[PDB]
C-alpha cells in the first residue's frame, strides 16, 4: 500500500489486525538498520521464524522505504550495504513461502515509490500493489462523518449540514486534512468553552489550516488612504470587468480591501463542469486579465503605477500567448507549440 | 611493427611532395631555420615524410615568416600533385596558420593597420566585449593577413618550380637528404632566394634608427 | 541524558510576545486543561513549529512555555543525530521519544530541523541515507502506532521550506506559529527586560533609541544593551542616559567612529559629495525627512552618509510609484553631476562610480519591471 | 522579491543585484539563438 | 595537554609595536583582567571573547602574550588544528579540561591560535567532520555557559575571517572582534627598531627609509628582513650590518638572489632594455613636462633576479593620492603604461616584439574601466564588463593599485542585452587608445638622443638609477641632434657619480 | 592464497629431457608465404633473442674487457641485438590482448614464469604492514631460489609504498651482484601517463615497447599460424589466392583466437583435418 | 551462454530442460547474494567453480548476474572481488587456480541470465568469455491461448468461455501475467457467487485491471451517482 501521506494506510493496517483477529507482527523498517551487518538479517529473521511458527500471520511491515531504497550512488559509509544485505534476505524470506505450509501474509506501507527498486514488486513477493488516494467528495462526507462522532454539537441537523457545506468546502484534502480542520474547531470551542462546534469555528478552523496567513505577526497597522484607495480603485475595476464580461461558471461572491496581495481579493462562486470554453472566453479573459493597470493609468496617471498594479500586462500578454500558440483557433495555424524548442524562426515575428 | 603501407612509387609521391615543398619554403626564406636531414619512414605514424629542421624573445617579422613557412607544402601539393591526388597532410600546417593569424591580430596588435588594440591576454579565459558589428571587422583583417600571407607565399614558391621537382625527384630516388645537395640543389637549378627586410606588407614598413 | 535542571523560565522572563502569547497559554491549557479538551471529543494537536529570523529567543520561548506548563523539558540539537555511520541516530530518537514518554507529562524542544528534515532525494550519499532513516523513525514514532498522547514536541527552524511534505502532514507538524522581527513595543520590552539587571536611569527614554534601531533582532536588541555597560569608563560620568545609548545604535549600525589623517581638499570632495546627495534627497517627497549628513570616515565606509526614515509599510507590501523610483534615481545622480558642475567634465573624480552603478540598475529592473 | 528591508542610508539599494537574473539569461538566450539560427 | 602555565609570560606592551589601535582597544581587557572588582561594581558585563582577526605575522599571538604579561595573570596558549585529532571526543575532552584548569586559577587567559581549523563553515560549494562539529559544539556551550564575573578571558587568533562559522560571532562567544591591520610607515619603524635593537647595527643603516619603502610589510617579515641582513653581513665578512646588507636583504626578499651569468643573446636583451628604459623615460617626462601625478622610477635592472629578466622599480606614493584618481592622471598612467610599445616603434621602427605585449594588455584594460566601470566620459554607459584576464598586483612590475588594484571590478558588472552599445563602446575604447598611443609616440619621438643614450648606458652599466635618468635628460634636451651622441667616444658612460 | 599457488609452480626440476628438448628449438615456419614473414614483426623478435639469450646463461658473461677480439666480437653482437637490458616494460595495452603474447614467448623459455599480482598488496586493508613486509620479502626470496626466473607483473598502473620501496631497492641492489642476474622483471600496463619518472631509470625497467592493433594481412598471417600448429592443415586456395581476405575480421585480438577456437571445433565435429 | 529478455519469460525454464535433457549434474545459484558480507565475499564463486569443477561435465546457472557484474561493480571494492574471481574462473591459465586448462574438470559451461543486457560491463560480454548470447522474447497470440490453456486447466470454465477472442487484451502479457488473470477471474466469479467463469468474468477482470491503471478506485454506486451529478448538455458534447 502507498498514496500521498497521511491518507490511512497504517491506519487501515490497525483496521485489518483488529478485523482479522489473527496473529498480527507489526513492525517498522528503520528498527533493523545499524553499522553492525547481519543483525538486521538475523532481527528479521526471527520475525519470519515467529510468523511461521504461529501461521497463519499477517505481518506488516511500516516504512518499507527505508530499508527499500534501491542504490542511488556509491555508499562509501557502508550503512547501503548493510539495507541491501537485509533486503536481499527479506527476499528470500519471501521466496520460501511455499503455499503449502506458509500462510503468511506481507503487508506494507510507504510514502514514497521511486526510492524503492524493483526487486520486490516481483511476483511472488509483492503481487497486489494497490494505492490508497485522496478519496472522493462521498469519500470525505463519509470519513468526516466517522470523524465527527464524538464531537458535540449543537443538533444533529446543523451538525450535517455544516459537515456537508464544510466537505464542499475542503476539495483536494486527505482524511487528515479533515480531521485535522474537525480537531481545530474543537480547539477553538474549547477555547471560548463554547460547548458546541460553532459555524465561525469551523470556518476560522478550515481558514488556519488552508495557510492564509504566512506573515504571522501581530495585525495591527495603520494603514494609509492613498493604501486604500488604490486598493478599492483595484477592486472596483475588477467588479466593473467582471459584471461588463460576465464568465458562465465564475460569479462574484464577496469584495474586500483588507489584505495586500499580488492578485485582486476577489471571491467567485465554483461550478464544476468546464467541458467547453470558446475562443471567446479566451479574448474575454485576456481583456479582464490586464485591468489593474488602465485603471490607475486613466485615474492617477501613468506616474502612479504600483509594482504589483504594472505586473497585470504581463499575465494577458501571457494568455495572449497561450491563446495564439495553444488553442489553434488563431490564424497562426491549426498546430500546437509547446515553447521552449519546437517554434522555428519563421514564425517568430508571426507569434510577435 | 609491420608498415600500413607497402614500399612503392604512387604512395611516396605525397610525402615527397610535402618534404620537398618544406625543405624549399625553409631554405628560401632568409635568416629562418636550417634544415638538416630528409627521409622517407616506412613505418613512422606520424607520415613516411620526415624532415628535421633546427631553429637558428620573437619579432613580428619572425612570425609573419612562420606564417609564410606554414603555407609551404600544401602549395607544392596544389602545384606538383595531380588534380585528383588532394592532401590531408598539409591540413595542420593550415590550421596552425588560422591560428598564427588571430594571434598576431588580437594578441600582439600586429594588425594591417598597426593598432595597439588588444582584446587577448595570455592568462584570459575569453576575449573583450567586441560587440557585434565589430567581429566582421576583425575577420576582415584576420583573412586580409592570411591572404597575403598565403599570396607571398604563393609568389616566392612559384619562381622555384623546377627547383621543387627537382628535390622531389632526388628525394624520391635517394631516400635520404642533407643540407649540402638541397644547397646544390638551389645553386644550380636558378634558386632565387628572397632578401631582407622580409614584410608580410610593405605598404607599412617602417626602420630602425 | 537529554534531560535538563533547573528550568525557571517564564513568560515574564521573555519579551515581545504578543498575541503569540495567547497561543503561548494554549499550550498551558493544553497542558492544564486537557481534560476539558478531550471531554470535548478533541485530540491534543501535538506538534508546535516556531519558525523566524534566527536570534528571536526560540530557545527561550521553548524554556518559558516548558517553565509555565510545569513539565520536564528536554532540549536536544539536531546535528547530534547525524552520524558519518548509519543507525546510532534512530536509535538515539527512539530511546528519547521513549524517555520522554516514561517521563510524561513532559514536553520536548528539538532545535534545527534542517539537518535532519531535509527532502529525501536532494544529496546522493550514506549522510543522506542516513537522514532517510533517522526522518523515517522520527515519522513513525511522532504518529506511525498507537500509544501516544502527553508528549508535545516543539520545533524552531529557521527555513521552513525545507521541512517534509510528511512532516507538516496534519497528526504530525500542525500547529506552525511564525515569530517575527519585533516592531516598536517588542523593542521596549525586550530592550527594559535586559536592562533590569542594569542600574539605569530614570530620564532614559528608549522610544528614541528603537527609533534608530529599526528592524533588528531580538539578540541585536540584548548587543545595544551589551555595548551600554562597558564604555563609559573614557569620560566617566555617573549614570546610564539617552546619548549613550544612542552612541552604542549608532557605533552597532555602521561601526567604530576612527580619525586619520586627511588633505582639505579631500574633505572638501567628500562634503561636496554629501552635499549634492542631501540637496537632492531634500527636493522630493520619497526621502524628504533627513536626520543625520556627516563625511567622517567610518569601518569599510571612508565616504559619509545620510539617514531617511520614511514609513517601512510600502516598501514591504511593494506599493512604490514610478515617480518614486525615478526621482531616487536621480538622487543617486546627485553626486556626479555635482562633479560636473563644481570640477568640470575634463575632471571627474572616481568616488561616484559605486551610486551612479546604483543608479543606472535601477533604470534597467525599472524598464523590466 | 524587492528587497523587503528598507534602507536606512540612500547610499544603499531599493532591489537585490541577484533579483532579476533569470529574465536576463532569457533575453540572452533568445538572442543568442537568434543570432546563431540566421547565418 | 602542557598548556604552559607561564608566570611572567617575557612579552610587554613595549614589545608591541604599530598595532597602536589594537593596543590601546584591549588595555580595557588588560584594566578588567586588573581590578575586576571595579567592573563588577559598575554592573559592567565583560566581553566573553575576542576574536583577533589579521594577516599571519602581525603578531596576534604576542599581542595576546603581551596581554598577559601585562596583566600578570596566567595564559594557556593552544593551536586550534591541536584539537583535530582522528578519535572522536578527544577534542571535546581537551576543550572541557583546559577551560576547568583556566577556571582553576583565575584570573586567566586563555587563547586559541588559528581558531578556523576548528569553526570551518559548513560550505555547500572520513568522521574527521563530525569531529570537528562536536568540538565547535563543545566550544560554543563552554563559552555559552560563561559568567562575567569568573574573570577568565577568551581569545581567538584568526587569519581567514570568512571560513569561520557565524555562529561563533553572535553576541556572547566573541563580543569584541579587533582588525590586527598592517603597521604603518611609523609602525615599521618602531618594528624594525626593536628588531635592530637585538643585532649589532651600523649607524649607516637609515630605518625610516626602509620603513617608508616597504608597505604591506608585517612585523615577522621586518624580523626576517633583520636575520637575513645579519646572514649577508656574516657572509660578507662584515662586523656589523651595513646599508648595503641592508639593501642586499631587501632585494633577496622582493626581486630574489641574482643568478651567476645566466645570459641569453644581445638580442633578446636590447628589447627587454627598451621597453624598461622607455617606460621609465616616459614617466619621467611626463613629470618633467605637464607635473603629472604618478610615482618615481627608483632603479633600473636587467639582471635576470628570481623569475623576472628585467625589473623596474617604481616608488610608490601616500595612499591619500590613491583615491580620488582623476582623469588627466589616468590618461597621464595610460600614456606611461603605452611607453614601452612606444619606445619599440620609435626605436625598432615596425618591428616591434613580445616584451612590450604585456604593458599593451594592461593599457587595453584600464581604458575600458575608463569607459564602462568608472563611467568618466559623458555618453553614459548602461553596464560594464568583467575582465577576462585577472593579473595579481605585485612587485616591481608596473603599479596597477592606482585605486587600490587594477583588474579588481567592485561588483559593478551587469550581462549585456543590447550588443550595439558593446561595439559603440569598443569603438571609442580604440579611439581612446590609439590617440594615447599617437600621443605617447609623438612625445617619445621628440626625444630620442636621450632615451637611446639611456639604453646605451643601461645595456653597458646593466643597472642605472633615477637621478641617472634624470640627468641624462637634463644633459639632453629636446629636439638634438642624434649625431651628438654618435660622435661620443663611448655612448654607454656616464660621468655623474653618485 | 597467491603464495602457494606460486610456490607449487615448479615444485620439482624440470626433467633433464625436458631441458634438451626446449634448448634445440627451431625456426618454425617464418619463411612462408602466407604466414608472418620476417621482416612484419621487430618487436616479438627483440623478445625472442632476449629470452633466447636468457636460456643460456648469457647476462653472466656479460663483458670481457679483453685485448682486441673479444671485446670487436661483443660490440658487434650487442650492435646486432637492438638493430642487454635485464628487465623490459612493455606498452601495448591500447587494444586488447596481454596473454596471447607473454606465454606464445613463454611456451619455449623452458624457465619457471611466474606472475605477481599487485592487487594482492591493496587488499589487505602495524600489523599489515608487517603482513605485506614479510609477504614481498617471501616473494623475492623464493624468486632468488628458483633462479633462474622470468617474473610478470600484469598492470603496475595499480601501484603501495611497501612494494614502491621493495622494487626500488631490488632494481638497485640485484643488477649488480646476486649472480643470476639474468632475471627478467618484465611489466605490463595501459597507462604510461602515471607512472613516475623514478623507474625508468636505465638501470631500472627500461626500454618500453608498443604492440598496435592488427591489420588484415596480420590477421590472416595470425590465422594460419593459430591453425598451423595444431595439425590443421589450412586449405591451399583462400590464402593462395584473395578467397577469405573478403570475409575475416575481428581487428584486434582474442577474435582470431576466439573464431579458430570455433572454426577448429565446427571442423572437429565432421572429424575433418582441413 | 548468455540469457536475455523480458522478466517473467522462464529462463529458469530453459536451464531446467537443459539439465534434464544432458543427464548431467547441474549447479544452480542465484546472483543476488554472492555480494553478501563481508564473511566470505568473492570466496562463494570459488566454492561454486570448484563443485562444478568436482562434478565435471556439468553446468552452473546464475541468476539474475546484473548485481554482480553491472556498471557499478568498479566503484565499489567488494563488488570488484566477487568480479575479478568471476573472471578468473570462467578462464584456465593454471596460476592462481591450480589446475590444467584441458581436461575432465574444466567442462563447465557458465550460463548466466538477467534481464536488462545493456548493464552489463564490456570485458564480461567480450568474446572468449561470453561466446552465445540468447534473447528468450514474450510469446505470440497462439503461444498465448496455450499458456491460458494451460493455466485454466483445473477451473470450471463456462461454455461461454473462448481466450481466442480476448488475445488482443493481453499483448504483452508472460505467463504470470495470464495466471494471475485467470486467478482474478476465479475470484470475481466467486465475488457474484457464479459457479462457473463466464467470458463477462474475465472481461470485467480485464476492465477493472485497465480502469484501474488511470487512478480510478470505484464502486457501482459511487460510479452512477457522479454520472448523475453532470448535466445533460455537456454530456452530450462528449457523446458527439
Ligand atoms: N479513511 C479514513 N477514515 C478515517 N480517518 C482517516 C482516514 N484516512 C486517514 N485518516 C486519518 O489519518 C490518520 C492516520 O494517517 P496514516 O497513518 O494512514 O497516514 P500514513 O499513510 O501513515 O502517512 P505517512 O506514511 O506519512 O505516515 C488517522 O489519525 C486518521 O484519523
Ligand atoms: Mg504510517
Ligand atoms: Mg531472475
Amino acid at each position: 500500500l502507498h498514496g500521498p501521506p497521511g491518507t490511512g494506510k497504517t491506519l487501515l493496517a490497525k483496521a485489518i489486525a483488529g478485523e482479522a483477529g489473527l496473529p498480527f507482527f507489526a513492525a517498522n523498517g528503520t528498527d533493523f538498520v545499524e553499522m553492525f551487518v547481519g543483525v538486521a538479517a538475523s532481527r528479521v529473521k526471527d520475525l519470519f521464524a515467529s510468523s511461521r511458527s504461529y501461521a497463519p500471520s499477517i505481518i506488516f511491515i511500516d516504512e518499507i522505504d527505508a530499508i527499500g531504497s534501491k542504490r542511488g550512488g556509491p555508499d562509501i559509509g557502508g550503512g547501503g550495504a548493510e539495507r541491501e544485505q537485509g533486503l536481499l534476505q527479506i527476499l528470500t524470506e519471501m521466496d520460501g513461502f511455499k503455499v503449502t505450509t506458509s500462510q503468511v501474509l506481507v503487508i506494507g506501507a510507504t510514502n514514497r515509490l521511486d526510492i524503492l527498486d524493483p526487486a520486490l514488486l516481483r511476483k511472488g513477493r509483492f503481487d497486489k500493489i494497490i494505492r490508497v488516494g485522496l478519496p472522493s467528495k462521498d469519500g470525505r462526507l463519509a470519513i468526516l462523518k466517522v470523524h465527527a462522532r464524538n464531537k458535540f454539537f449543537r443538533s444533529e441537523d446543523e451538525k450535517e449540514e455544516l459537515l456537508q457545506e464544510v466537505a464542499e468546502n475542503t476539495e483536494d484534502f486527505t482524511g487528515a486534512e479533515l480531521q485535522n480542520v474537525l480537531n481545530e474547531a474543537g480547539i477553538l470551542t474549547a477555547r471560548k468553552d463554547l460547548d458546541y462546534i460553532g459555524r465561525e469555528e469551523l470556518l476560522e478552523a478550515l481558514k488556519r489550516q488552508k495557510g492564509t496567513f504566512e506573515t504571522g505577526q501581530e495585525d495591527s497597522t495603520e494603514v494609509p488612504e492613498e493604501l486604500k484607495l488604490r486598493l478599492a480603485y483595484r477592486e472596483a475595476a475588477v467588479a466593473v470587468l467582471a459584471c461588463y464580461l460576465p464568465d458562465q461558471y465564475r460569479p462574484i461572491s464577496e469584495t474586500d480591501i483588507n489584505s495586500i496581495r499580488s492578485q485582486p481579493n476577489m471571491r467567485y462562486s465554483e461550478t464544476s463542469g468546464r467541458v467547453f470554453a470558446r475562443k471567446s472566453d479566451y479574448v474575454n479573459s485576456i481583456i479582464r486579465a490586464c485591468a489593474p493597470r488602465v485603471v490607475e493609468e486613466e485615474m492617477f496617471g501613468i506616474e502612479n503605477l504600483c509594482w504589483i498594479s504594472a505586473k497585470s500586462t504581463l499575465e494577458a500578454s501571457q494568455r495572449a500567448e497561450f491563446l495564439i500558440l495553444q488553442t489553434g483557433m488563431t490564424a497562426f495555424g491549426k498546430a500546437y507549440y509547446r515553447n521552449q524548442r519546437d517554434l522555428v524562426p519563421n514564425l517568430v515575428p508571426k507569434l510577435e | 611493427l609491420n608498415p600500413t603501407v607497402d614500399w612503392t612509387r604512387e604512395t611516396k609521391f605525397p610525402h615527397a611532395v610535402w618534404a620537398a615543398g618544406r625543405a624549399l619554403i625553409t631554405l628560401l626564406i632568409p635568416n629562418f631555420d636550417v634544415v638538416e636531414n630528409l627521409w622517407l619512414e616506412p613505418s613512422s605514424w606520424e607520415g613516411i615524410g620526415c624532415t628535421k629542421i633546427t631553429k637558428v624573445t620573437e619579432s613580428r617579422s619572425y612570425l609573419e615568416k612562420k606564417l609564410v613557412f606554414c603555407f609551404g607544402s600544401h602549395i607544392a601539393s596544389q602545384m606538383l600533385l595531380p588534380p585528383g591526388d588532394e592532401n590531408f597532410l598539409s591540413s595542420s600546417e593550415i590550421t596552425k596558420a588560422q591560428e598564427i593569424a588571430t594571434r598576431m591580430v588580437l594578441q600582439y596588435g600586429w594588425g594591417p593597420d598597426d593598432s595597439p588594440a588588444v582584446y587577448y591576454a595570455t592568462n584570459a579565459v575569453s576575449a573583450l566585449s567586441m560587440g557585434n558589428n565589430h567581429e566582421y571587422e576583425m575577420a576582415g583583417k584576420v583573412e586580409k593577413i592570411y591572404d597575403l600571407a598565403y599570396e607571398k607565399a604563393k609568389g616566392m614558391l612559384l619562381k622555384n618550380r623546377r627547383v621543387l621537382e627537382k628535390i622531389t625527384e632526388e628525394l624520391l630516388e635517394f631516400e635520404i637528404l642533407t643540407h649540402k645537395d638541397l644547397e646544390r640543389i638551389v645553386h644550380e637549378n636558378g634558386g632565387i632566394r628572397e632578401k631582407e627586410p622580409f614584410f608580410l606588407s610593405g605598404t607599412n614598413y617602417n626602420e630602425a634608427l | 541524558e537529554y534531560l535538563e535542571r533547573g528550568v525557571d523560565v517564564k513568560f515574564t522572563d521573555v519579551a515581545g510576545l504578543g498575541k503569540i502569547r495567547l497561543e503561548l497559554e494554549e499550550i498551558v491549557k493544553f497542558f492544564t486543561h486537557g481534560e476539558m479538551y478531550r471531554r470535548r471529543g478533541v485530540k491534543i494537536p501535538g506538534g508546535i513549529l516556531l519558525c523566524g529570523p534566527p536570534g528571536v529567543g526560540k530557545t527561550l520561548l521553548a524554556k518559558a512555555v516548558a517553565g509555565e506548563a510545569g513539565v520536564n523539558f528536554f532540549s536536544i540539537s539536531a546535528s547530534q543525530f547525524v552520524e558519518i555511520y548509519v543507525g546510532v541516530g534512530a536509535s538515539r530518537v527512539r530511546a528519547l521519544y521513549q524517555e520522554a514518554r516514561e517521563n510524561a507529562p513532559s514536553v520536548v524542544f528539538i532545535d534545527e530541523l534542517d539537518a535532519v528534515g531535509r527532502e529525501r532525494g536532494l544529496i546522493k550519499g550514506s549522510g543522506g541515507q542516513e537522514r532517510d532513516a533517522t526522518l523515517n523513525q522520527l515519522l513513525v514514532s511522532l504518529d506511525g502506532f498507537e500509544g501516544r498522547g502527553e508528549v508535545i514536541t516543539i520545533a524552531s527552524t529557521n527555513r521552513p521550506d525545507i521541512l517534509d511534505p510528511a512532516l507538516v502532514r496534519p497528526g504530525r507538524f500542525d500547529r506552525k506559529i511564525f515569530i517575527p522581527k519585533p516592531g516598536l513595543i517588542g523593542r521596549m520590552e525586550i530592550l527594559q527586560v535586559h536592562a533590569r539587571k542594569k542600574p539605569m536611569a530614570e530620564d532614559l527614554d528608549y522610544m528614541a533609541v528603537a527609533s534608530m534601531t529599526d528592524g533588528m533582532v531580538g539578540a541585536e536588541l540584548a548587543n545595544i544593551v551589551e555595548i551600554a555597560a562597558i564604555n563609559m569608563m573614557r569620560d566617566g560620568r555617573t549614570e546610564l542616559t539617552t546619548d549613550d545609548l544612542l552612541q552604542a545604535a549608532q557605533i552597532e549600525e555602521r561601526g567604530m567612529l576612527d580619525r586619520k589623517d586627511r588633505s582639505l581638499e579631500t574633505w572638501r570632495q567628500v562634503a561636496i559629495n554629501e552635499a549634492a546627495m542631501a540637496v537632492v534627497a531634500v527636493n522630493f517627497p520619497d526621502m524628504k525627512n533627513i536626520e543625520f549628513l556627516t563625511i567622517n570616515p567610518r569601518a569599510g565606509r571612508e565616504l559619509g552618509y545620510v539617514r531617511v526614515k520614511m514609513d517601512h509599510i510600502k516598501f514591504k507590501e511593494g506599493m512604490l510609484s514610478r515617480q518614486s523610483i525615478l526621482d531616487h534615481i536621480t538622487v543617486q545622480l546627485a553626486p556626479r553631476a555635482a562633479d560636473e558642475l563644481w570640477y568640470g567634465e575634463d575632471q571627474l573624480s572616481t568616488i561616484w562610480a559605486e551610486t551612479s552603478d546604483n543608479a543606472r540598475s535601477a533604470a534597467r529592473s525599472l524598464v523590466l519591471g | 522579491t524587492s528587497q523587503t528591508d528598507p534602507p536606512t542610508s540612500i547610499y544603499k539599494r531599493w532591489f537585490i543585484k541577484n533579483t532579476q537574473e533569470k529574465h536576463f539569461e532569457l533575453l540572452i538566450q533568445r538572442q543568442r539563438w537568434l543570432r546563431t539560427n540566421s547565418s | 595537554a602542557e598548556a604552559r602555565v607561564d608566570g611572567s609570560t617575557g612579552v610587554k606592551f613595549a614589545d608591541v609595536a604599530g598595532i597602536d589601535e589594537a593596543v590601546d582597544e584591549l588595555q580595557e581587557l588588560v584594566k578588567y583582567l586588573k581590578n575586576p572588582d571595579l567592573f563588577d561594581k559598575m554592573g559592567i558585563k565583560p566581553p566573553h571573547g575576542v576574536l583577533l582577526e589579521g594577516p599571519p605575522g602581525c603578531g596576534k599571538t604576542l599581542v595576546a602574550k603581551a596581554i598577559a604579561g601585562e596583566a600578570g595573570v596566567p595564559f594557556y596558549q593552544m593551536a586550534g588544528s591541536e584539537f583535530v585529532e582522528v578519535l572522536v571526543g578527544v577534542g571535546s575532552a581537551r576543550i572541557r579540561d583546559l577551560f576547568k584548569r583556566a577556571k582553576v586559577n583565575k584570573p586567566s587567559v586563555i587563547f586559541i591560535d588559528e581558531i578556523d581549523a576548528l569553526a570551518t563553515r559548513r560550505q555547500g560549494i572520513n568522521a574527521a567532520t563530525q569531529e570537528r562539529e562536536t568540538t565547535l559544539n563543545q566550544l560554543l556551550i563552554e563559552l555559552d555557559g560563561f559568567d562575567t564575573g569568573k574573570g577568565v578571558i577568551f581569545l581567538g587568533a584568526t587569519n581567514r575571517r570568512d571560513l569561520l562559522d557565524p555562529a561563533l560571532l553572535r553576541p556572547g562567544r566573541f563580543d569584541r572582534k579587533i582588525r590586527v591591520r598592517p603597521p604603518n610607515a611609523k609602525g615599521r619603524l618602531d618594528i624594525l627598531k626593536i628588531h635592530a635593537s637585538k643585532v649589532k647595527m651600523s649607524d649607516s643603516v637609515d630605518l625610516s627609509s626602509y620603513a617608508s619603502n616597504l608597505p604591506g610589510w608585517s612585523g615577522a617579515k621586518l624580523a626576517q628582513l633583520v636575520q637575513e641582513a645579519a646572514l649577508v653581513a656574516v657572509r660578507k665578512t662584515h662586523n656589523s650590518i651595513l646599508q648595503s646588507d641592508m639593501d642586499d636583504a631587501v632585494d633577496r626578499l622582493t626581486v630574489g638572489p641574482t643568478r651567476i651569468g645566466l645570459e641569453l643573446g644581445h638580442q633578446g636583451q636590447c628589447r627587454r632594455a627598451t621597453t624598461e628604459v622607455g617606460v621609465a623615460i616616459t614617466s619621467h617626462l611626463l613629470l618633467r613636462y605637464e607635473n603629472a601625478k604618478i610615482e618615481r622610477c627608483d632603479r633600473v635592472s636587467i639582471i635576470p633576479r628570481g623569475q623576472t629578466l628585467s625589473q623596474v622599480v617604481f616608488h610608490r606614493l601616500d595612499d591619500e593620492s590613491y583615491m580620488f584618481g582623476r582623469l588627466p592622471q589616468l590618461l597621464h598612467r595610460l600614456q606611461v603604461l603605452l611607453g614601452g610599445r612606444a619606445a619599440e616603434e620609435v626605436i625598432y621602427g615596425s618591428d616591434t616584439s613580445k616584451a612590450s605585449v604585456d604593458y599593451l594588455s594592461d593599457a587595453s584594460w584600464l581604458a575600458r574601466k575608463i569607459l564602462t566601470i568608472w563611467n568618466l566620459e559623458n555618453p553614459m554607459v548602461i553596464h560594464g564588463e568583467p575582465p577576462p584576464w585577472r593579473k595579481r598586483p605585485q612587485f616591481v612590475g608596473p603599479r596597477l593599485d592606482f585605486e587600490g588594484s587594477l583588474y579588481d571590478d567592485y561588483d559593478l558588472v551587469e550581462p549585456p542585452v543590447n550588443f550595439n552599445m558593446d561595439d559603440e563602446v569598443a569603438h571609442r575604447s580604440e579611439e581612446l587608445i590609439s590617440q594615447m598611443y599617437n600621443k605617447t609616440v609623438s612625445l617619445l619621438r621628440q626625444n630620442q638622443t636621450a632615451l637611446l643614450k639611456t639604453v646605451k648606458v643601461l645595456l653597458n652599466q646593466k643597472e642605472i638609477s633615477g637621478e641617472a635618468i634624470d640627468f641624462i635628460l637634463d644633459h639632453y634636451p629636446p629636439q638634438t641632434p642624434l649625431n651628438s651622441l654618435l660622435q661620443e667616444q663611448n655612448p654607454g658612460s656616464l660621468p655623474f657619480v653618485p | 592464497r597467491e603464495f602457494l599457488v606460486q610456490f607449487s609452480t615448479l615444485r620439482a626440476e624440470k626433467r633433464i629431457d625436458q631441458i634438451l628438448l626446449s634448448l634445440t628449438h627451431s625456426d618454425h615456419l617464418s619463411k612462408n608465404d602466407s604466414g608472418y614473414q620476417m621482416i612484419e614483426q621487430p618487436g616479438t623478435i627483440y623478445l625472442r633473442y632476449l629470452v633466447d639469450i636468457h636460456k643460456k646463461y648469457l647476462m653472466n658473461y656479460e663483458f670481457n674487457t679483453s685485448c682486441l677480439a673479444e671485446r670487436r666480437i661483443f660490440l658487434a653482437h650487442y650492435q646486432t641485438i637492438t638493430y642487454p637490458s635485464r628487465s623490459i616494460l612493455v606498452i601495448g595495452s591500447i587494444g586488447t590482448g596481454r596473454s596471447y603474447l607473454v606465454k606464445y614467448l613463454a611456451t619455449n623459455s623452458y624457465v619457471p614464469f611466474i606472475t605477481v599480482f599487485l592487487n594482492k598488496f591493496l587488499d589487505n586493508k602495524d600489523m599489515m604492514l608487517e603482513i605485506d613486509r614479510f609477504y614481498i620479502t617471501l616473494q623475492f626470496e623464493l624468486a632468488k631460489a628458483m633462479s633462474p626466473c622470468i617474473i610478470w607483473i600484469p598492470n603496475i598502473h595499480d601501484l603501495s609504498y611497501l612494494a614502491l620501496g621493495l622494487l626500488v631497492n631490488s632494481l638497485s641492489r640485484d643488477c649488480e651482484r646476486c649472480s643470476t642476474r639474468n632475471i627478467l622483471v618484465i611489466a605490463s600496463t595501459h597507462i604510461p601517463q602515471k607512472v613516475d619518472p623514478a623507474l625508468i631509470a636505465p638501470n631500472k625497467l627500461n626500454t618500453c615497447i608498443k604492440i598496435r592493433r592488427l591489420l588484415i594481412p596480420q590477421q590472416r598471417k595470425h590465422f594460419f599460424t593459430l591453425s598451423y600448429t595444431r595439425g590443421f592443415h589450412l586449405e591451399k586456395k583462400m590464402f593462395h589466392t584473395n578467397g577469405f581476405e573478403s570475409i575475416t575480421m575481428g581487428s584486434s585480438a582474442r577474435d582470431l583466437v576466439a573464431l579458430t577456437n570455433e572454426a577448429l571445433s565446427i571442423s572437429i565435429t565432421q572429424k575433418k583435418s582441413i | 551462454v548468455l540469457l536475455s529478455g523480458p522478466p517473467g519469460t522462464g529462463k529458469t525454464l530453459f536451464a531446467r530442460t537443459l539439465a534434464k535433457e544432458s543427464g548431467l549434474p547441474f549447479v544452480f545459484a542465484s546472483g543476488a547474494e554472492f555480494t553478501d558480507s563481508e564473511k566470505s565475499g568473492a570466496a562463494k564463486i570459488n566454492e561454486m567453480f570448484s563443485i562444478a569443477r568436482r562434478n565435471a561435465p556439468a553446468f552452473v546457472f546464475v541468476d539474475e548476474i546484473d548485481a554482480i557484474a553491472g556498471r557499478h561493480a568498479r566503484k565499489d571494492p567488494r563488488r570488484r572481488a566477487t568480479f575479478e574471481a568471476l573472471i578468473a574462473q570462467l578462464d584456465g591459465e593454471k596460476e592462481k587456480t591450480g589446475i590444467d586448462r584441458f581436461s575432465l574438470r574444466q567442462a563447465v559451461i557458465f550460463i548466466c541470465a538477467t534481464n536488462r543486457p545493456d548493464e552489463l560491463d564490456l570485458e564480461f560480454v567480450r568474446s572468449g568469455r561470453i561466446d552465445r548470447r540468447l534473447y528468450i522474447g514474450l510469446p505470440d497470440a497462439k503461444q498465448r491461448v496455450q499458456i491460458f490453456g494451460v493455466h485454466s486447466a483445473g477451473k470450471n470454465l463456462a461454455e461461454d468461455i473462448d481466450f481466442g477472442k480476448l488475445v488482443f487484451r493481453t499483448v504483452g502479457f508472460s505467463g504470470a501475467d495470464i495466471r494471475n488473470l485467470v486467478n482474478e477471474a476465479a475470484i470475481m466469479s466467486v465475488r457474484k457467487g457464479r459457479s462457473y467463469i463466464y467470458q463477462q468474468d474475465i472481461v470485467d477482470v480485464l476492465d477493472k485491471q485497465l480502469l484501474e491503471g488511470m487512478g480510478v478506485l470505484l464502486t457501482e454506486e459511487e460510479q452512477q451517482k457522479c454520472e448523475q451529478s453532470v448535466s445533460y448538455e455537456k454530456k452530450r458534447l462528449l457523446a458527439v
